[PDB]
């Protein structure tokens, strides 16, 4: 389930909870790589690069969706 | 590696390998040097968010237009992009 949840806006942080909550580094981190992410075109005026982005470890696993200038992350198990 | 394997699959359209270095290290099909760059960073701001040296972070752009599996190994950066 859920282990954590972190919003961002325009860059800053609006909103977070759990193992994201008072975590700056972590913060700006998801957002330099949502950013990156973003900036990915598979061809010539290729939008958008990505209706979902997740990033999968052993035991986390980090679940990104953008919209407009608002970025919802979530934290989760497996 | 399973590399190869991953060059001789069908089910993928696309794969690049690179370095921490960005540049291109083998690419196949939709993918291309163009890519080498963003990938490698993706790959290396990942590996940002854990501190575990046995992970493989993975990132996962997840598009109608086909998913991109970015993995971060160890000296090598693949990314694959599979038309489903």
């Amino acid at each position: 389930d859920q282990l954590g949840y972190l919003v961002l806006s325009e860059g800053a942080v609006l909103a977070s909870s759990g193992d994201l909550e008072n975590d700056e580094q972590a913060a700006s981190a998801i957002s330099e790589l949502v950013s990156t992410a973003c900036g990915f075109r598979l061809h010539r005026g290729m939008n958008v690069p990505f209706k979902r982005l997740s990033v999968v470890f052993g035991e986390h696993t980090l679940l990104v969706t953008v919209s407009g200038q608002r970025v919802f992350v979530v934290k989760r198990q497996n | 590696q399973h590399l190869e394997d991953t060059m001789k699959n069908p089910s993928i359209v696309g794969v690049l390998c690179t370095d921490s270095q960005g540049l291109n290290l083998g690419c196949r099909g939709t993918l291309s040097d163009e890519h080498a760059g963003v990938i490698s960073v993706l790959a290396q701001q990942a590996a940002k968010l854990t501190s575990d040296p046995t992970d493989i972070p993975v990132v996962c752009l997840e598009s109608d237009n086909g998913n991109i599996m970015i993995q971060k190994h160890d000296g090598i950066t693949v990314a694959v992009h599979k038309m489903a």
